[PDB]
RNA sequence: GAGCUGUAAGUAAGCUUUGAUCCAGAGAUUUCCGAAUGGGGAAACCCAGCAUGAGUUAUGUCAUGUUAUCGAUAUGUGAAUACAUAGCAUAUCAGAAGGCACACCCGGAGAACUGAAACAUCUUAGUACCCGGAGGAAGAGAAAGAAAAUUCGAUUCCCUUAGUAGCGGCGAGCGAAACGGGAAGAGCCCAAACCAACAAGCUUGCUUGUUGGGGUUGUAGGACACUCUAUACGGAGUUACAAAGGACGACAUUAGACGAAUCAUCUGGAAAGAUGAAUCAAAGAAGGUAAUAAUCCUGUAGUCGAAAAUGUUGUCUCUCUUGAGUGGAUCCUGAGUACGACGGAGCACGUGAAAUUCCGUCGGAAUCUGGGAGGACCAUCUCCUAAGGCUAAAUACUCUCUAGUGACCGAUAGUGAACCAGUACCGUGAGGGAAAGGUGAAAAGCACCCCGGAAGGGGAGUGAAAUAGAACCUGAAACCGUGUGCUUACAAGUAGUCAGAGCCCGUUAAUGGGUGAUGGCGUGCCUUUUGUAGAAUGAACCGGCGAGUUACGAUUUGAUGCAAGGUU
RNA sequence: GAGGGUAGCGGAGAAAUUCCAAUCGAACCUGGAGAUAGCUGGUUCUCUCCGAAAUAGCUUUAGGGCUAGCCUCAAGUGAUGA
RNA sequence: GACAAUGGUAGGAGAGCGUUCUAAGGGCGUUGAAGCAUGAUCGUAAGGACAUGUGGAGCGCUUAGAAGUGAGAAUGCCGGUG
RNA sequence: GACUCGGUGAAAUCAUAGUACCUGUGAAGAUGCAGGUUACCCGCGACAGGACGGAAAGACCCCGUGGAGCUUUACUGUAGCC
């Protein structure tokens, strides 16, 4: 239950290949860091990945 | 059914084909009327049940309601019943005569 | 020819008698028959289609 | 299956390659052309209706099977050398 | 409209024409557990707070209401910490919860046996299982589409294209789409430019924000400017396109009512059968009735019917609402988006020359002289106009209700269950899971006598039948007995077969039936084997049940129709 | 002794492949499911005509299979057979 | 009329018997259907009649159609009984 | 306990069985076949040579392009770590 605040991004579940193109589960994690950001008018630690923070379009308070 | 306690009927098939007689009860759920003098049977009575004195006991069993059909009250003759409406009631009425049965 | 409600009405009820129009002509009706009453009008529509 | 000797579709190689821009023509021979009145100008849906050709696919292409007995304009899309030298020299004309 | 207090008999006490029972609509009541919600708990129990009330002199006891959690909206209060922010307290809410139809839909996550005659890519299969979310349908949907002509004009679904084009250890296998033919059809709303009002920053410049107006696109549309048109005239509407109602009417559903026409004799326990003579039919569907009924009953065809509730509809009402054209100066037309790289996934398409589409990570445009697509890519041409949203129908399914149907079963079948079955029984539990239908037309269900403690029986009686007497229609076979015609105690037997006296019978009357002193010949059956009496396998016996089917394709043969046509 | 905890791709084991509800080299139940079985067994009425093979080649093939050889049915050829 | 052929496992080919249901036609049945039982009956086989007893209400036949269509064996399943 | 009597009363097994021996024959070790030899019919208490006796579709052996557990510098992967 871990996904960015902003944006909803998410973790998603795709397979490993070897070179012989033997398959196994794994996931691609959404690159998240722990911000402090204004929520509601207050500040709070929400999860926010790097993307959403790019370019600051994410005000950090 | 189409007979009713008191009627007057005609036996139309049985051992008491021709009899008449009059209907003394009906049976609603079994399709059923009980005729006097008709279907007679010999039940053993025992005289040790509530009844002191036992032995043969004669009466009369049910027979069914299609056996029987009302006679006529101009000609005698057996007939089917229709249904008119007097004053908003329903009168039975002999198919043969036309007239009122009750 | 068409539907006859009177005819189909009167003949109904009585045992072996079928009744069909032109159009609804078929193989078993036909054979099962041991007679066929045809209309003049349904004759000429019968010949006409086949 | 053989029971494990290599089967013959395997032991056998490939060949070819298939056109994307394959064109085939519904084919009208001139014996088939016969039975149309002297004179006649025969089309590509004249041939569909008199039920010559059912399917046109690519067009219609006259051949020179058979041998023509009648005089007609002829308008396909494509002929044989046979047959529009066969449809000249009846008399008639033919073009694409 | 005359009986009734269920199965379910009995007895008892009663009810009912002053209209019972019974049938349909509406309403009342509806213990306890259960999401279970005052707290607790080993479900159907235990233990409380608060308010009001009952009772007691008072306590004890009791009644009713209320008290879970989370969410949302308000109010008050308010820490570290000043301001106020956690927090805390109170009030409101038909807000949520839980269930299920083992179906259908969308999504998350996702096997393996298996096939490849091994196996890893591949297949099984995005299937099973699990989880979340629904809805009566869902999903999809008004072109950044399909294409390549005289172009078409949202989506979905059927036919066909076609087992084609393709994909593929180019193995096993996987496998389209556009066109064409059809079902059904319906189109819309925002964002932005710009305008007006309001509020903050107070240049008190005019920037930002909120509200309302305006606007919606490719034939580029709109803003903007101008010109006509109207304040609901018209138009539209609660199925999208805004959203609540009201009046009246119609029809339908949920009980019902009427409803034609046959008598006689024979057989028989009984007539509906047979025989004879009639009758109705918009009714000869069907069931029942003492055997097989158009005319006996229940019905059928046909016609009629609703106090009340529900549903679908029509008209009024109600509500909402302007609609076109001209101009090309400026402005707007969806950004961390499109797109790229890397790693995956999805596309019939396995990374491939891989378009088209999604996810993670990182990078990252243009602005109508723009942008996307036509299967790498570029040019030209052509078609579109992404990065916002909504939308009925045609399609899927069936726990259920109503009316019906079947060259479907008929008690070892058909449901596991025709019957008090998901029961009995088994298991700690999940879970597994049976057997078992038939008196008779009517209960008339055997008064009475006799043997017996009873059970059971013999009479008598009821009944057409008891030889139908209670798991009571029929009553096969294995198996068990009693009697007996022939036969057998010096004989070596797969049990019969062929020959044959004697004895006993007498038939579908046939150059008969039963038995068998004695003679010849002769090691069951099935399976599996080179070969089985085999001491190889199987069967205690009898009965029932128990194995090449169907669908869709292919091919061949026969048949039949038509034939350079044939066929949908 | 009582009340409890650890659960099968797992627990527990003073260690024996030892125990996890009377068989544990991986419990039990239900489902995928009619897994797959080139193996063994079984496969139900009758008569009539014809009537094999147990070989070659190849085969991760050797008690399996494919094509050929040998059987059968039909049509054709027509003396081509012994 | 003649004269020729007719052992047979796997297997090919053919013609048939019998079961349930359906269609149409034509019949039977309480003056006794099916089922069951017995018999010295008939057909080249599968099998078909007839009589009598039991039974007590349903069933043949002809032509065509359709199949849950034939059991002696599966350490077969269920029941009954040795 | 067995044995006899009164009461009650199973089981595995079982193709049908009127179930001798010898020498032979034979799927090469016969109650059942040949040729001889022996043997009146029916019980009861006992013994175990045979019925290749019953019980368990041999666990040894081999086979199946069967399964499972285990190993490793077999192959291909992978949790995890760097
Ligand atoms: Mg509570
Ligand atoms: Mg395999
Ligand atoms: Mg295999
Ligand atoms: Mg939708
Ligand atoms: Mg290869
Ligand atoms: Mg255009
Ligand atoms: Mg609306
Ligand atoms: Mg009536
Ligand atoms: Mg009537
Ligand atoms: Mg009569
Ligand atoms: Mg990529
Ligand atoms: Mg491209
Ligand atoms: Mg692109
Ligand atoms: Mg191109
Ligand atoms: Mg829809
Ligand atoms: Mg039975
Ligand atoms: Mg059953
Ligand atoms: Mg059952
Ligand atoms: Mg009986
Ligand atoms: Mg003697
Ligand atoms: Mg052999
Ligand atoms: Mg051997
Ligand atoms: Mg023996
Ligand atoms: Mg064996
Ligand atoms: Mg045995
Ligand atoms: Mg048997
Ligand atoms: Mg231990
Ligand atoms: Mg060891
Ligand atoms: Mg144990
Ligand atoms: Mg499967
Ligand atoms: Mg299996
Ligand atoms: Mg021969
Ligand atoms: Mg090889
Ligand atoms: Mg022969
Ligand atoms: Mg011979
Ligand atoms: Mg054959
Ligand atoms: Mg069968
Ligand atoms: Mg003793
Ligand atoms: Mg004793
Ligand atoms: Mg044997
Ligand atoms: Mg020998
Ligand atoms: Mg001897
Ligand atoms: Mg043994
Ligand atoms: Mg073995």
């Amino acid at each position: 239950g871990k996904q960015c605040f902003v944006t909803g991004r998410k973790a998603s579940t795709g397979n490993r290949r070897s070179h012989a193109l033997n398959s196994t589960k794994r996931r691609w994690n959404a690159n998240l860091q722990k911000v402090r950001i204004l929520v509601d008018g207050k500040p709070k630690k929400v999860w926010v990945s790097a993307r959403a923070l790019k370019s600051g379009k994410v005000t950090r308070v | 059914m189409h007979i009713k306690k008191g009627d007057n009927v005609k036996v139309i098939a049985g051992k008491d084909k021709g009899k008449e007689g009059k209907v003394i009860a009906t049976l609603p759920k079994k399709d059923r009327v009980v005729v006097e003098g008709v279907n007679i049977m010999k039940k053993h009575q025992k005289p040790t049940q509530l009844n002191p004195e036992g032995g043969i006991l004669e009466t009369e069993a049910a027979i069914h309601v299609s056996n029987v059909q009302l006679l006529d009250p101009k000609t005698n003759e057996p007939t089917r019943v229709g249904y008119k409406f007097v004053d908003g009631k329903k009168v039975r009425i002999a198919k043969k005569s036309g007239e009122e049965i009750k | 020819e068409n539907e006859d409600v009177n005819v189909e009405l009167s003949a109904r009820n009585i045992p072996g008698v079928q009744v069909t129009t032109a159009q609804g002509l078929n193989v078993l009706d036909i054979t099962n028959a041991d007679s066929l009453v045809i209309t003049e009008a349904a004759a000429k529509k019968v010949e006409e289609v086949l | 299956f053989e029971g494990g000797q290599l089967p013959l579709f395997r032991r056998l190689p490939k060949r070819g390659f298939t056109n994307i821009n394959r064109k085939e023509y519904a084919i009208v021979n001139l014996d088939q052309l016969n039975k149309f009145e002297d004179g006649t100008e025969v089309t590509p849906a004249l041939l569909v209706e008199s039920g010559v050709v059912k399917n046109e696919k690519s067009g219609i292409k006259i051949l020179g099977n058979g041998s023509l007995d009648k005089k007609l304009t002829v308008k396909a899309h494509k002929f044989s050398a046979s047959a529009a030298e066969a449809i000249d020299a009846k008399g008639g004309a033919h073009e694409v």
